[PDB]
C-alpha cells in the first residue's frame, strides 16, 4: 500500500508525478479559460513537501418527482317539444352532449454520484513565506522578463510582458491535491400530454294527422357525432461521465476504477487550494515594475465643474472641467466637487484582446442614455442631459471591461421617485485589495424614458489603474 | 355629462422643449386637475411649453350631467425651430356613443411619440400618458 | 499507465506520433476542404513542447418524441312518409350514414454518444513568440519560397506562390491535442396515417289497395380503409484515435486508449498560416502577392435623376481604364474602389470577381452569374450587362465580403435607402454603398448588405 | 357593464423584485389588453413577481350587464422580508354611483409607493400607475 | 353605382416613360381619391406621362343610385417610338352582372406588365396594381 | 353576401421577419385566392411568418345571403423581442351599413408601416397592400 511517501522518496516516480501533473508548470488564464503552460516556469526541485490523506468518499444522490393532473368535464341538453289537435299531431326532440377530459404528466429524474479517492496535498513555497526551501523561477523566465523590462518605450515593455505571460502563464499552483476522483450525472425528463374531446347532437321531428280516413304520417331525424383524441410525449436523458486520476480506462466500470486508486502511476491532481501569481514569485524591485506595467489603465485627477440645469434634483451633478486632453477618457457624472477621474489605456487594441474600454453610443429608442458597444461591459453612471455619440464631453465618456468593476452600495437622495438619485459608493472590505474608488458615481433611478438600460452599479477597482507613471 | 372625461398626460422624456398650440375643446369642457366643477378656460393651456422633466396634464370632460360629451383638437410644436407641427392629437368623448377616439397624426422623422393608456373600447376615453423623444 | 511524456522521452515513440499525426505538415486548404500536405514543411524537432491531460469524459444523449392525433365523425339522416285512404296506403322510408376516422402518428428518436479520452496538448514555437526553440522551415520550402519570388514577372511569382502552397499547405497547426475520440449517432424517424370511411344507404317503399299488396327493398353500402406508414433509421459511427478496428465495441475501444501507438489529434486549438512562418521581408512580399485583387481609388460623379431619394448616388467618374471593375453604387461623394484580378482564370480556380448578368424578369436588378458570390450595392438605372458602366461591374467571392450595417435614411418606405457601414471589429472599406429598401417590381435579387475586406486588395504595387 | 374598466399598472422603477399577491376583484373581472372578453384568473398573477423596469398590467372591467362596476384589492409584497406586506391597494368603480375611491394602506418605510391616473368623481376610475421603489 | 368600383394604380417599375392614352369610361363615371362624389373628367389624366418609380391613379365608379355599373379602357403606350401602343386595359364592374372583368389585351413584346388586386368574381372589381416594366 | 369583401396583402419590404398572431374575424370568412367558395380556416395564417420580400394574401368575404358583411382584427407582431406587437389591424366591410372601417392602431416606432388601397366609401372593402418596414 504505497503513497505519495514512496513516490517523493523515489527520484523517478516524483519526477513522474511531477511531469505528468504539469507541476513545475504555469496556468494561462485565457478568455476561453484555464489552460496549462507548456513551458516550465520554475526548476525542478529535489524533494517535495507533502501530507498523506486516504480517507475516501462516495456519496450517491438520486431525486424523483412525478406530477399529473387528470381533468374531465361533461355537458348534456335536452327538449322535447309535442302540440296537439283532434285531427293534427306534432313532435320534435333536441339532445346534445359534449365530452372533455385533459392529462398532463411530469417527470424528472436525477441521479449524481462522486467518488473521492484522495492521496494527499504538495505544497511548494513561495518567496514571501521567507522559508529556505523555496521555488527557483526558470531562468529562461527570468531572462524573459528582464528583456521585457529592457525594452525602450513603456508599451514595449507591456507588450513583451503580455506575450510572456501568455506563454508561461499568469497564475502557478502552489497547493494541490493528489488523487483520483470519478463522476457520474443522469438527468431524466419526461411529459406527456393527453388531450380527448366528443360532440353528439341528435335532433327528431314528427308530424301526423287525418281527416275522414285520409291520413297521412312524416317523420325526419338527423343525428352528429365528433372526436378528437391528441396525445403527445417527450422524453429526454442525458448521461455524463468525468473521470479525473485513477485509470482512466475503467470510466466505465467504477469497481474497476476504485480498485485502481491505489496505483501511483495514475495519481493526479483533483484541486488546487492555493495559487499564486507567477508575478508574486519575482524578486521585489522587478516584481513591483511588473506588476505596475500590467495594470490596464492610467489616471489622472482633475478638476471638476457643476452641470448649470438640473436645478430640481437634490444633489449638484459634477463632470470633468475643460477639455478631456487627448487620448484620455472619462467614466461618468458625479457628485464629487473636488476631483474626478480620467482614464487612458495602456495596452493598443490586438487580434484576441479584450480592450479595457468600450465605446458608448446613443440609444435606439425612446432613450436618451448610452449604451455599450461591447456586450458585457459597464459604465459607472446615468447620463445628465442628451448623449452625444460624436461630440465632447459624450465622445469621451467609456465603459469598463467588466472584471475592472465591483458591485456598489447606492446611496439615495430626494424626496420623490421624480427626483430620486443614487450616490454609487464602495463597497468596504477587510482586504485592502479589492478596494474600488470612491468616484461618487451618480444614477438616477428614475428615467423619464422607456427602453432604458440597466441602472448602473458598480465601482471602479484600485488595482487597475496607475498613478503618477508620468506617462 | 361628467361620465364622459378625459386626461391629456403629455410627458417630455427629451432634452428639447416642446409647446401646446390650438388647443381647443369642441364639445364638451376643460377643468382643473381632479375637481370636473372647477371649469377652466384653454387659453391657461395655449401656447405653455413643456419642459424635459415637466408634466403638463390636461383635464377634459363634458357639460355637468348634461348628457354633453368631451372632445377637442390640440398641436405639439417646437418652439427651438419656431413652432413646427410636431404632432396633431384629437380625443373625443361622445355622450350619444360609447365608443372614443384617440387619433394621433403628423409627421416627424425629427421627433418620436409613444401613447399608453387609452380606452377606445367602451366608457370614459381615460386617462394617457404620451411620452415625447425628440430624437 | 504512460503518457505523452514517455512518449516524447523516447525518440522511436516521439517519431512515431509525429509520423502517424503529420505534424511536420501543413494542412492544404483547398477548394473542397482542408486535406493534410504530403511535404514535410518544418525540420523534424530534437523535442516536442507538451502537457499532461487525461480528464476523460464520456457523455450520451437521448431524446424521443413522439405525437398521435386521431380524429372521428359520423352523421346519419333518416326520413319516413306514410299517406292512406280507405283504399290505398303509401309509405317510404329513408336512411343513410356516413362515418370518418383519422388518426395520425409521428415518432422520434435522437441518441448521441461521445467518449473523449486526451492524453495533453503538443505546441510547436512560432517565430513572432520570438523563443529560440522556434519552428525552422524545411530548406526545399524556403527555396521553393525564394524560387517563386524570383520569377521574371509578378504574375509568374503569383503562379508559382499558388502551386507552391498547394503542394506544402496554407495553414499549419501549432497547438494540437492528442488522444482518443468515439462518436455515436443514431436518428429514427416513424410516421404512420390510418384512414377509415363508411357510408351507406337505404330505401323502402310498398303498397296495398283493394285486395293487393307489394314489395320492395334496396340496400346500399361502401367502405374504405387507408393505411400508411414510414420508418427510417439512420446510424453513424466516427472513430478517431485509439484502436479503430474495436470501433463497434464502446469497451474494448475505451480500453485501447492507454496504448500510445494509437493517440491521434482530436483537435487543433491554434493554427498559424504558412506565410507568416518566413522572415519579415519575404513574409511581406508573399502576404502582398497573395491578395487577389489590386486596388485604387478613383474619382465620383453623380448620377443625376435620383432626385426622389435622401442622398446623392456616385459611381466611378470617366471609363474605367483598361482590366478594372468597380463594385457598384456608392454615397460616399469623394472616392471609388476600383479592383482588378491578380491570378489569371484557370481550371478548378473560383475566380475574385463574378459578371453580372441582368435580372430574370420584373426586375431591372443585376444577379451574379457565379452562384454564391454576392455585389455590394442595388442599381440605380437600368443594368446594362453589354455596355458601360455595367459591362464593368463585378460581385466578389463570399471570402471578399463580410457582414455590414445599415443606417437607414429617408422618411417614407418608397424613398429610403440604406448607406451599408463596415462594422467595427478584419477591417473592410467604409465605401458607403447604397441600398434600396424597396426595390420597385418584383422577383428582384436580395438586398446587399456585406462589405469588402482590406486584406484582400493590394494598393500601390506599381501595377 | 363594460362601460365601466380600470387598468392599473405596477411600474417597478426600483431596483428590486416586487411580487403581487391576493389579487382578488369583488366586483368584475380581470381581462386581457385591447380585448375584454379575454377573462384571465387571479391565479394569473397571485405570487407573480415584476422585476426592475418591467410593467405588470392588470386589466379589469365589468362583465356585460354586470352592473356591479368593478372593485377589488391587490398586495405588493416583498419577494424578501417573508413576503412582507409592501402596500395594500383597493380600487372601486361602482356602476351604481358616480364617487370611485382609490385607497393605500399598509406600513413600509422600506418602498417609497407613488400613484396616479385614478378618477374619483364620475365614471370610471380611468388607468392607474404605482411606481414602486425599495429604499 | 358606388356598390361597383375600379381603382386603378399603374405603378411603372422600369425606368422609361409610360403614357396613358385613349382613356375612356363608358358607364359610371371617374372621381377622385376617396370620395366618390367629385366627379372628374379624362382631360386630367388623358396624354399624362407616368415617370418611372411614378404611380398614377384611376378611380372610376358608378354613378349614385343609377343601377349603373362601371365600364371604361384606357391605352398606354410607349412616348419614345411613336406612341406605339403598349397594351390595352379593359375594366367592367356591370351592375347587372355579378361578374367582373379585367382584361389586359394589346401585345408588346419590348415591354413586360404584371397585374394584381382584380376582383372579378362578386362585389366590386376592387383595386388593381399595374406594374409596368419596359424591357 | 360575396358582394362584401377583404383582401389584405401584406408585404414585408424590410429586412427583418414579420408575424401575425390574434387572427379573429367576427363576421365574414376566410377564403382562398380567387375563389370565394374555397373556405380556409383562421388556422392557415395563425402564426406565419412573413420573410423579407414576401407577400402574404388573406382574404375574407361574407358568406352569400348572410347579410353579415365581413369583421375582423389581427395583430403584427415582431418575432423577436418576445413577439412584440407592431400593429394591431381591424377590418370592417358591413352589409347593411353603407360604410367600411379599415383602422390601424399601436405604437412601434421600431417598425415603419404605410398601407394604401382601402376604399371606404360604398361597397366592399377592396384589396389593401400594406408594406412592412422594422427599422
Amino acid at each position: 500500500g504505497d503513497t505519495l511517501n514512496d513516490v517523493i522518496q523515489d527520484p523517478t516516480r516524483r519526477n513522474k508525478l511531477i511531469n505528468d501533473n504539469n507541476l513545475l508548470k504555469g496556468i494561462i488564464m485565457g478568455r476561453d479559460g484555464p489552460v496549462p503552460s507548456s513551458r516550465e516556469l520554475i526548476v525542478r526541485p529535489d524533494t517535495l513537501r507533502a501530507i498523506i490523506n486516504n480517507r475516501a468518499t462516495i456519496e450517491t444522490t438520486t431525486m424523483e418527482a412525478e406530477f399529473t393532473e387528470t381533468l374531465m368535464e361533461s355537458n348534456y341538453n335536452s327538449a322535447s317539444v309535442k302540440v296537439s289537435a283532434p285531427f293534427i299531431t306534432a313532435n320534435s326532440e333536441y339532445s346534445e352532449s359534449s365530452s372533455f377530459k385533459n392529462t398532463e404528466t411530469e417527470k424528472s429524474m436525477y441521479t449524481s454520484s462522486r467518488y473521492l479517492f484522495p492521496q494527499g496535498r504538495i505544497d511548494f513555497t513561495t518567496p514571501d513565506s521567507g522559508f529556505d526551501d523555496v521555488i527557483k523561477l526558470s531562468p529562461q523566465f527570468t531572462s524573459g522578463v528582464q528583456a521585457a523590462l529592457a525594452k525602450a518605450t513603456g508599451t514595449e515593455k507591456r507588450e513583451a510582458l503580455q506575450n510572456l505571460f501568455q506563454e508561461y502563464g499568469h497564475v502557478f499552483r502552489t497547493k494541490v491535491h493528489i488523487g483520483g476522483v470519478l463522476s457520474a450525472h443522469t438527468m431524466e425528463t419526461f411529459s406527456r400530454s393527453e388531450n380527448e374531446t366528443e360532440v353528439k347532437q341528435d335532433v327528431k321531428a314528427g308530424l301526423e294527422g287525418a281527416v275522414k280516413g285520409w291520413g297521412g304520417g312524416a317523420t325526419a331525424g338527423h343525428g352528429n357525432t365528433q372526436g378528437t383524441i391528441t396525445t403527445s410525449q417527450n422524453r429526454k436523458l442525458n448521461v455524463k461521465y468525468i473521470v479525473n486520476g485513477g485509470d482512466y480506462t475503467k470510466i466505465q466500470n467504477t469497481e474497476e476504477w476504485v480498485a485502481s486508486t491505489n496505483q501511483s502511476e495514475h495519481w493526479r491532481v483533483i484541486e488546487v487550494t492555493e495559487v499564486t501569481a507567477v508575478a508574486d514569485l519575482l524578486p521585489q524591485p522587478i516584481r513591483g515594475q511588473v506588476k505596475d506595467l500590467l495594470k490596464p489603465l492610467l489616471g489622472k485627477w482633475v478638476d471638476v465643474e457643476k452641470v448649470p440645469g438640473l436645478e430640481s434634483l437634490p444633489v449638484s451633478v459634477y463632470r470633468p472641467k475643460g477639455a478631456i486632453p487627448a487620448g484620455w477618457f472619462w467614466l461618468g457624472d458625479t457628485a464629487d466637487a473636488s476631483k474626478a477621474l480620467l482614464v487612458k489605456p495602456t495596452l493598443p487594441a490586438r487580434s484576441g484582446r479584450n480592450p479595457a474600454l468600450t465605446s458608448l453610443h446613443q440609444g435606439s429608442g425612446m432613450t436618451e442614455q448610452p449604451f455599450v458597444d461591447l456586450p458585457q461591459y459597464q459604465y459607472l453612471s446615468t447620463y445628465f442631459g442628451s448623449f452625444a455619440h460624436d461630440t465632447p464631453p459624450g465622445s469621451t465618456l467609456r465603459g469598463l471591461r467588466p472584471d475592472h468593476v465591483l458591485p456598489g452600495r447606492y446611496e439615495m437622495h430626494g424626496d420623490t421617485i421624480s427626483t430620486a438619485v443614487y450616490v454609487t459608493r464602495p463597497v468596504d472590505v477587510p482586504f485592502p485589495e479589492d478596494e474600488c474608488f470612491d468616484l461618487k458615481s451618480l444614477v438616477r433611478v428614475k428615467l423619464p424614458g422607456s427602453g432604458n438600460p440597466p441602472k448602473p452599479r458598480s465601482a471602479l477597482k484600485k488595482s487597475m489603474v496607475l498613478f503618477d507613471s508620468g506617462e | 355629462a361628467y361620465a364622459q372625461w378625459v386626461i391629456i398626460i403629455i410627458h417630455n422624456v427629451g432634452s428639447q422643449d416642446v409647446k401646446i398650440k390650438n388647443l381647443k375643446a369642441s364639445w364638451g369642457k376643460l377643468h382643473a386637475d381632479g375637481d370636473k366643477d372647477a371649469e377652466v378656460s384653454a387659453s391657461n393651456y395655449e401656447g405653455k411649453i413643456v419642459k424635459p422633466d415637466e408634466k403638463l396634464q390636461i383635464n377634459a370632460s363634458g357639460r355637468s350631467d348634461a348628457a354633453e360629451g368631451t372632445t377637442g383638437t390640440f398641436d405639439l410644436v417646437d418652439p427651438a425651430d419656431g413652432d413646427k407641427q410636431v404632432r396633431h392629437f384629437y380625443w373625443d368623448s361622445p355622450w350619444g356613443s360609447k365608443t372614443n377616439t384617440w387619433t394621433v397624426s403628423g409627421s416627424n422623422t425629427k421627433w418620436m411619440i409613444e401613447y399608453s393608456g387609452q380606452n377606445l373600447d367602451s366608457g370614459a376615453l381615460g386617462t394617457i400618458t404620451v411620452d415625447t423623444l425628440k430624437k
